[PDB]
RNA sequence: AAAGUUGCUGCAGUUAAAAAGCUCGUAGUUGGAUCUCUCUCGGCCGAAGCGUUUACUUUGAAAAAAUU
């Protein structure tokens, strides 16, 4: 059955982007998915997206751009302390300029640079380069 | 056709070239 | 007619109370208005210099206000100058239960007392004659949301000119930008 | 996909985005409630109550008009059955299959279907004892099946 | 190919799609008023009704349930609502 | 150590080592969307109940040398 809706959203975005599509429809929506896509958006990777609202879990239309190589989820959401974060990026991002671990910390959902800037750790969600 | 060792070497090196191209493209925008 | 929760009548809501009384002693809206009452009122400039009237009514009488809404709106528009009148129920926002709060939360708050449910009810009550048939949220590149609201095509002509007043009222009361559209088919 | 069956159908109902009661419906919430009460007096489970109310009386969704759903309306009045309707239907089906088995012994297809139906009964009974709709001493037994219909 | 706006589908495309698979799901059914030729009373019936609907006074059959929509009796009139 | 030949990172199982007749079937593992600090006594504060309780993250104190 359907577990980890963020995994489905990111797999759908990845499979759409590898076919060179302009838009992708991802369902069901979630607040975690919206925060993840907002972090992905604010660095310039997925353009701009629109939430479609039914009286169910909603849908999202994401207007893909072409910059995205890979967006991925890490299941299960391992606890990431502020030291071990370096190990994690040495595991996940293949290059040290671009790529992003997305963390859920108590200060919100943000990227690993901002998580170091806030001097906090948390649980891991994904990465995108 | 050809052994897999240089196949993964070609894929890794082309991915390295792809990374360097993306890095220099993002560096040019500054 | 006016029964404020703070029990402080200002001149605006007392004036529209006199307006409702004059409406009752002349027009056919007689047998129902006595049983009813309002709570508060405000006046807001929207759309670049166009004023609009807001009347906060109590919630459990609001359904009855739905029965005489259009007649009350047209009679207050005849009474007033070029204006726009909206009836919005006075909903109570309960704060989100955290680990630092007052010791009054001995019972779980209802979902109708949350922020999102109250703002949905406010959006559906700000547009009474038309019914909301769709909702989109466009999230801009700066990260700021924008709600796009789809209303009835069938009764479009009633509220064609009030959509900017609706947007200004919702923006002033909430802080969220809202646009209104009409789909060509349902 | 289904819970025991391997099929995956899509046939279901699609509720509209308008939760509003339509203008053409002249029945009020109360009149809907007395219709519910009289149909419950006729001996009807909430499924046929909703079906008759939708088909003939023009109310699409009881929860949209009265503000509350049918089982809670019957529970407040007290005309609510001791078993939920689905468990009752499952038990009735088990009785009918067992009667057929007693008439026809070699019908091993019905034996397999009987095992399937009792499996559904046990899962649903576990759920109902979880949320205290059933008392915690409830147990399904083969000879204690015809007494519940 | 590879480029079509998902937020704004054409209405014939939305009509063609399965009711659950639309952008926002919406049913294919409707409520209609039926008038028996033997009387004047109007009755509200669901298009996909599963129950046989009888007239209040005439007690004639108004619809017969079938696999999909209900078969109204030859002679009755109807009008779709809203 | 090369070694991803013990595999959490990070392996496999059509034809090479290997996935069972099929369904039902405890435990365990996993699980859709949704909810934005105050009350008293003593000098704007100190004491007190904390707010459902946790898992998580951070800080501070404290934590042999030698070795590194």
């Amino acid at each position: 059955v359907r577990m980890n809706v963020l995994a489905d959203a990111l797999k759908s975005i990845n499979n759409a982007e590898k076919r060179g599509k302009r838009q992708v429809l991802i369902r069901p929506c979630s607040k975690v998915i919206v925060r993840f896509l907002t972090v992905m958006m604010k660095h310039g990777y997925i353009g701009e997206f629109e939430i479609i609202d039914d009286h169910r879990a909603g849908k999202i239309v994401v207007n893909l751009t072409g910059r995205l190589n890979k967006c991925g989820v890490i299941s299960p959401r391992f606890d990431v302390q502020l030291k071990d974060l370096e190990k994690w990026q040495n595991n996940l991002l293949p290059s040290r300029q671009f790529g992003f671990i997305v963390l859920t910390t108590s200060a919100g959902i943000m990227d690993h640079e901002e998580a170091r800037r806030k001097h906090t750790g948390g649980k891991i969600l994904g990465f995108f380069f | 056709v050809l052994p897999k060792k240089e196949k993964m070497k070609l894929r890794r090196e082309q991915w390295l070239q792809k990374i360097e191209a993306i890095k220099l493209a993002e560096q040019k925008h500054r | 007619i006016v029964k404020p929760n703070g029990e402080k009548p200002d001149e605006f809501e007392s004036g529209i109370s006199q307006a409702l009384l004059e409406l009752e002693m002349n027009s056919d809206l007689k047998a129902q208005l006595r049983e009813l009452n309002i709570t508060a009122a405000k006046e807001i400039e929207v759309g670049g210099g166009r004023k609009a009237i807001i009347i906060f009514v109590p919630v459990p009488q609001l359904k009855s206000f739905q029965k005489i809404q259009v007649r009350l709106v047209r009679e207050l528009e005849k009474k007033f100058s070029g204006k726009h009148v909206v009836f919005i129920a006075q909903r109570r926002i309960l704060p989100k239960p955290t680990r630092k709060s007052r010791t009054k939360n001995k019972q779980k708050r209802p979902r109708s007392r949350t922020l999102t449910a109250v703002h949905d009810a406010i959006l559906e009550d700000l547009v009474f004659p038309s019914e909301i048939v769709g909702k989109r949220i466009r999230v801009k590149l700066d990260g700021s949301r924008l709600i796009k609201v789809h209303l009835d095509k069938a009764q479009q002509n009633n509220v064609e000119h009030k959509v900017e007043t609706f947007s200004g009222v919702y923006k002033k009361l909430t802080g969220k930008d809202v646009n209104f559209e009409f789909p060509e088919f349902q | 996909g289904r819970m025991h069956a391997p099929g995956k159908g899509l046939s279901q109902s699609a509720l509209p985005y308008r939760r509003s009661v339509p203008t053409w419906l002249k029945l009020t919430s109360d009149d809907v409630k007395e219709q519910i009460y009289k149909l419950a007096k006729k001996g009807l489970t909430p499924s046929q109550i909703g079906v008759i109310l939708r088909d003939s009386h023009g109310v699409a969704q009881v929860r949209f008009v009265t503000g509350n759903k049918i089982l809670r309306i019957l529970k407040s009045k007290g005309l609510a059955p001791d078993l939920p309707e689905d468990l009752y239907h499952l038990i009735k089906k088990a009785v009918a299959v067992r009667k057929h088995l007693e008439r026809n012994r070699k019908d091993k297809d019905a034996k397999f279907r009987l095992i399937l139906i009792e499996s559904r009964i046990h899962r649903l009974a576990r759920y109902y004892k979880t949320k205290r709709v059933l008392p915690p001493n409830w147990k399904y037994e083969s000879s204690t099946a015809s007494a519940l219909v | 190919p590879l480029a079509k706006d998902l937020l704004h589908p054409s209405p014939e495309e939305e009509k063609r799609k399965h009711k659950k698979k639309r952008l926002v799901q919406s049913p294919n059914s409707y409520f209609m008023d039926v008038k028996c030729p033997g009387c004047y009373k109007i009755t509200t019936v669901f298009s996909h009704a599963q129950t046989v609907v009888l007239c209040v006074g005439c007690s004639t059959v108004l619809c017969q349930p079938t696999g999909g929509k209900a078969r109204l009796t030859e002679g009755c009139s109807f009008r779709r609502k809203q």
